[PDB]
């Protein structure tokens, strides 16, 4: 498929962000490249306003998931990748619970042959030292599932999932991501079955930047889609190695 | 040349892991998970008299020495299951000879599946059956099993598969638990 195609080879990415958090004005370039056949993406983000006023781990999930790896009998339920290259909007809002609350809403789509994030953020109700204002989270992402469904209603896919920002307390700040998805340009776009993204993430630095960033390395697959005999053996092999290792 | 090697030329590959599991379970005497060398000297003496070659019980103790020394992979003294497969010849595992998504195309594969693991025409998985079987499935989702855990193995499978509760694993058994009309 056209879409399909045009994720074969490594994409330049571009990303850009504005945003609005209890008054305090910021903005991220971003700049990297995505390898679609991997779930790849490493990318090096900016803060161009000087020091971030918000933690950057709380920005991973805002700062472009037409790059997972869609194995090849779920290609028919790749749906951001067949929005392109019109691209799609992704709304989202963020409660952080005990705290404030992000609503941002993006556009990507293919300008040339670059595939480029513009996204305006807003948050509010946010407290002043709370984790997230009080930046008292720790510099990592911890993996998880992202679950997708279709949402026949507006042409698009609803999506949900809870993250958890590690504090150094040992505690864990929970964030509850609500996000819709529809197309920028109108055209036929797959609308799949109930299925999950696994994705993890990698905060590092570069050592020779001065300026606030974030050096984000991401690998992304979809899955939770179903045969053969030995595919049914295999999970038969699965559940009996499931239970000799319980009674262990 | 040599005295010795004889028992390669001897040796004709297996083809299935069930006739592996019967000759494993034959010479596993205490039961320990591994072949000693006092079990694998019982072994190769059987072997070579069913062969009606002859040899006084003094190089019966040197090629089993010998034996130890070249598949015993860590000096333990003891060879695992997979240390007698090398012995034996066990050839790749037989799963990995099957795409078809049809209804009777799996019903077809099942049965080449279930003939090959019922060696005694009986139409259902007993003794080193099971273990054959257990064998070849567990080698698709790990690295390999140990020969202790087999025990543990069956148990957990006719738990699984055993709707009748006899101890014996028939052919509407097997297939039922694996999802199939
Ligand atoms: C245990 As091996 C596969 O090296 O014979
Ligand atoms: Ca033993
Ligand atoms: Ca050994
Ligand atoms: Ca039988
Ligand atoms: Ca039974």
């Amino acid at each position: 498929s056209k879409g399909e195609e045009l994720f074969t080879g490594v994409v330049p990415i571009l990303v850009e962000l504005d945003g609005d958090v209890n008054g305090h004005k910021f903005s991220v370039s971003g700049e990297g490249e995505g390898d679609a056949t991997y779930g790849k993406l490493t990318l090096k983000f900016i803060c161009t306003t000087g020091k971030l006023p918000v933690p950057w781990p709380t920005l991973v999930t805002t700062l472009v998931q037409c790059f997972s790896r869609y194995p090849d009998h779920m290609k028919r339920h790749d749906f951001f990748k067949s929005a392109m290259p019109e691209g799609y909007v992704q709304e989202r809002t963020i409660f952080f619970k005990d705290d404030g609350n992000y609503k941002t809403r993006a556009e990507v789509k293919f300008e040339g042959d670059t595939l480029v994030n513009r996204i305006e953020l807003k948050g509010i109700d946010f407290k002043e030292d709370g984790n997230i204002l009080g930046h008292k989270l720790e510099y990592n992402y911890n993996s998880h599932n992202v679950y997708i469904m279709a949402d026949k209603q507006k042409n698009g896919i609803k999506v949900n999932f809870k993250t958890r920002h590690n504090i150094e307390d040992g505690s864990v700040q929970l964030a509850d991501h609500y996000q819709q998805n529809t197309p920028i340009g109108d055209g036929p776009v797959l609308l799949p079955d109930n299925h999950y993204l696994s994705t993890q993430s990698a905060l590092s630095k570069d050592p020779n930047e001065k300026r606030d960033h974030m050096v984000l390395l991401e690998f992304v697959t979809a899955a939770g889609t179903m045969q053969n005999l030995r595919e049914e053996i295999k999970q038969l092999g699965r559940e009996v190695r499931a239970q000799l290792k319980a009674i262990e | 040349d040599e005295n010795f090697l004889l028992f390669f030329r001897l040796e004709t590959p297996l083809d299935n892991s069930v006739e592996f599991m019967q000759i494993w379970r034959k010479y596993d005497a205490d039961s320990s998970g591994f072949i000693s060398a006092a079990e694998l000297c019982n072994f190769l003496r059987d072997l070579f008299l069913h062969h009606k070659k002859n040899i006084s019980e003094a190089e019966l103790e040197e090629y089993t020495s010998t034996m130890m020394k070249i598949f015993d992979k860590n000096k333990d003294g003891r060879l695992d299951l997979n240390d007698l497969a090398r012995i034996l010849a066990l050839q790749e595992n037989f799963l990995l000879q099957f795409d078809a998504s049809s209804t009777e195309e799996r019903k077809r594969d099942f049965e080449k599946i279930f003939a090959h693991y019922d060696v005694s025409k009986t139409g259902a998985l007993e003794g080193p059956e099971v273990d054959g079987f257990v064998k070849d499935m567990m080698e698709l989702v790990q690295p390999s099993i140990s020969g202790v855990d087999l025990d543990k193995f069956r148990e957990i499978l006719l738990r699984h598969c055993d709707v009748n509760k006899d101890g014996k694993i028939q052919k509407s058994e097997l297939a039922l638990c694996l999802g199939l009309k």
